[PDB]
């Protein structure tokens, strides 16, 4: 039974991006780890991240307006929001501490960069761990499995 | 999405294989996928993921790797509501409403917020929402005491053996996907994951319409474990795969059939033609290197053509028409291929598109029906040649309007374009049998599309020791304005020149081109 190859033991904190942008993130520990990975998405992905982490708070309307407002509403009327809360809470301690540092991550990218964080999506800003449950929950939940068009009785997403 | 894992002894290395393969939009924010690797002492893993989520759901690393497929797991449920006397009727009695005061606030031109209130009300179901048309929906969502979805994913993709890979997957926290996973010990697995309501009654088309909500009849409360959904683990014919087909033919031979397991689970609908070659190109090979996997995950096969052409090219030199004549000479000339050069692909596609639907998923043009039976040669033949013909005379016409003529080569109409990157496209309609998908967009006014959806994250793993592993990103690594990391990579998918994926710290130091130094003080 051939063994794998040795895994590499990182003795520093620190991001390897290549020459396409792919960061290859070390971490000396998890939560330093997921550290590195929300500060590489906050580079790399940024804006559309805090948009969205904005819109799974159920602040869409009121961060952007009528064209966010429906999207508000199916949230907020499932109640997304507040039950991202809780199934934050109701993490283990240990994941929660990586979903804390991956929030981290991102604010501190964001901090120490503030000119490649777009005007509108900077009242976003901090991201907290619960933040990115509920995205998580949103997309799962309420876009995959249960989509406002099979309940409202609308139609399809954007192709064509 | 195509999703392809080999077994050892179907190799001729004797290492498993693993294909990555998800088709998303390329323009949905939330659908973006980003590549990274992530290492510390006690865990690695490579892949990509929709951004804003902190674990890799198409992961792999030097022990094991995981893709996914939508499935359409039914896991919720939209209830009709009879609404009496302020409340809804419900085993024969009125039933008031839950109701809650809820606002929030709306953004104004200005830049001023207004305060808007929002009742949410709630039958037993679950929240009630009206459609425009009038109807009272109650939707029942399953899954919503499942906090643990992320964390099953990150324990999945560092799992230590299929063992701990089962038992993660076994926590029904993920309530959606098919899932197919190999390992460098030679295990391959494929399941249909999710979050199912446990029904006493009905098939899936009836729980996926709107479902009585008078009645504690259809009012479900639990939910299958992992052990009632369909899979397959190392199966005879040595592989799995799923391209979005029900998972009916995950492998060849089969393992399981539809009589297995609830009615309401999956459909025992037709198969995608695509879904068809996913099984084929699999099943007829054997001796698998990783070289002879990657090409072909490139097929690009009109199959559909291969379906119909023998039917319709004849009845089509009957008319007397010059054009339809002249259509169907160049059509007969074809390789029924979806390459760059194809002078007939474009044509073909405007006839299927009347023949098959504008989505290319009907069935009714066809002769002889899909059968489970022959789940890999069906449905065939045009039912109605003149019909079809007369199909084609009006697919000339569109094809003439988009395109400006019946032979304007697919890949000069077809192109794919970021920013200042623009290179001829090939492959298309995962419906009309391309493997390889880009969903092309209805065209310019000069008749140039590009893909709307399709290849996106494409990655193909030998488990090998060590690992060896290819891939590409249609759309780059990043979609911040400035980025240099954006239309990076089209040209190289274009000629299908995939990226080593670097995963040993030396390889990784050789291609560094920046290095972030950080840390993080909780």
């Amino acid at each position: 039974p051939q063994a794998p190859i040795a895994a590499y033991k990182p003795r520093s904190n620190e991001i390897l991006w290549d020459g396409y942008g792919v960061p290859h993130i070390y971490g000396v520990d998890a939560p330093s780890a997921f550290y590195g990975y929300g500060w590489a998405q906050a580079r790399s992905h940024g804006d559309n991240i805090l948009r969205l982490y904005g819109e799974a708070r159920g602040k869409g309307a009121e961060y952007w307006g009528p064209d966010y407002e429906q999207t508000t509403v199916w949230l907020l009327t499932n109640g997304v929001p507040e039950r991202a809360q809780q199934w934050y809470a109701q993490q283990s301690p240990d994941f929660r501490a990586n979903l804390d540092a991956f929030a981290a991550g991102i604010n501190a990218y964001a901090q120490q960069n503030p000119d490649d964080i777009s005007p509108d999506v900077r009242q976003v800003l901090p991201v907290s761990g619960a933040d990115v449950v509920a995205h998580a929950h949103r997309l799962m939940n309420f876009l995959y499995v249960a989509s406002p068009g099979r309940t409202l009785g609308q139609g399809d997403p954007p192709d064509l | 999405s195509n999703s392809w894992a080999v077994a050892p002894g179907k190799t001729a290395n004797g290492n498993a294989l693993l294909l990555q393969n998800p088709h998303l939009s390329w323009t949905t924010d939330y659908f973006t996928y980003y590549e990274a690797h992530l290492v510390t002492p006690d865990f690695e893993i490579y892949g990509a993921t929709q951004i804003g989520l902190p674990v890799i759901r198409f992961a792999f690393n030097q022990r094991m790797g995981i893709t996914n497929t939508v499935n359409g797991m039914v896991g919720a449920t939209n209830y009709r509501l009879t609404l009496q006397d302020g409340g809804y009727l419900y085993d024969g009695q009125v039933r008031p409403f839950e109701r809650r005061q809820a606002s929030y606030r709306l953004r104004q031109a200005d830049g001023t917020t207004v305060d808007k209130p929002l009742e949410i009300r709630s039958s037993v179901h679950g929240p009630v929402f009206e459609r425009a048309d009038g109807t009272a929906v109650a939707v029942r969502v399953a899954g919503l005491d499942r906090p643990g979805m992320l964390e099953q994913y990150f324990d999945m993709i560092t799992a230590d053996s299929f063992d701990d890979y089962e038992a993660a997957l076994a926590r029904m926290q993920v309530p959606t996907f098919n899932i197919v996973y190999a390992d460098r010990e030679g295990t391959i697995n494929y399941s249909f994951n999710g979050v199912a309501p446990k029904r006493a009654e009905g098939d899936i088309a009836f729980w996926q319409g709107l479902v009585p909500g008078d009645s504690s009849r259809y009012l479900w409360t639990e939910t299958h474990p992992l052990d009632d959904l369909p899979r397959v683990t190392n199966p005879p014919g040595g592989f799995v795969q799923n391209s979005n087909d029900p998972p009916w033919t995950p492998t060849w031979p089969v393992t399981y059939t539809p009589k297995d397991f609830p009615s309401y689970l999956a459909p025992q609908t037709p198969h995608s033609l695509r879904a068809q070659q996913s099984v084929r190109l699999m099943s007829e090979n054997d001796d698998l290197t990783l070289e002879r996997f990657m090409a072909l995950q490139l097929s690009h096969r009109a199959v559909m053509a291969d379906r119909t052409l023998p039917d319709l090219i004849p009845a089509a030199l009957i008319d007397p028409d010059p054009e339809v004549q002249a259509a169907a000479r160049l059509l007969a000339a074809w390789d029924r291929e979806f390459t760059s050069d194809s002078r007939a692909a474009l044509l073909f596609e405007e006839w299927a598109r009347l023949f098959a639907g504008q989505n290319f998923a009907g069935q009714a043009g066809f002769a002889t029906p899909w059968s489970l039976d022959k789940p890999v040669s069906t449905p065939y033949g045009v039912r109605d040649p003149k019909a079809a013909v007369d199909q084609l005379r009006t697919a000339i016409a569109n094809t003439k309007r988009k395109y400006g003529a019946i032979d304007r080569p697919f890949g000069d109409a077809s192109r794919m374009i970021l920013n200042d990157v623009n290179v001829p496209g090939a492959a298309g309609y995962g419906n009309l049998g391309s493997f390889r998908v880009f969903t092309w967009s209805d065209p310019d006014e000069n008749g140039v599309r590009t893909p709307v959806h399709g290849e996106t994250w494409v990655a193909m793993i030998e488990f090998s020791t060590p690992v060896r592993a290819y891939g590409l990103m249609s759309y780059g690594n990043s979609r911040q304005p400035g980025t240099t990391h954006y239309s990076d990579q089209i040209e190289r998918v274009s000629r299908a020149d995939f990226r080593e994926l670097l995963l040993r710290r030396e390889q990784v130091e050789a291609a560094v081109q920046e290095r972030t130094p950080f840390n993080f003080k909780p």
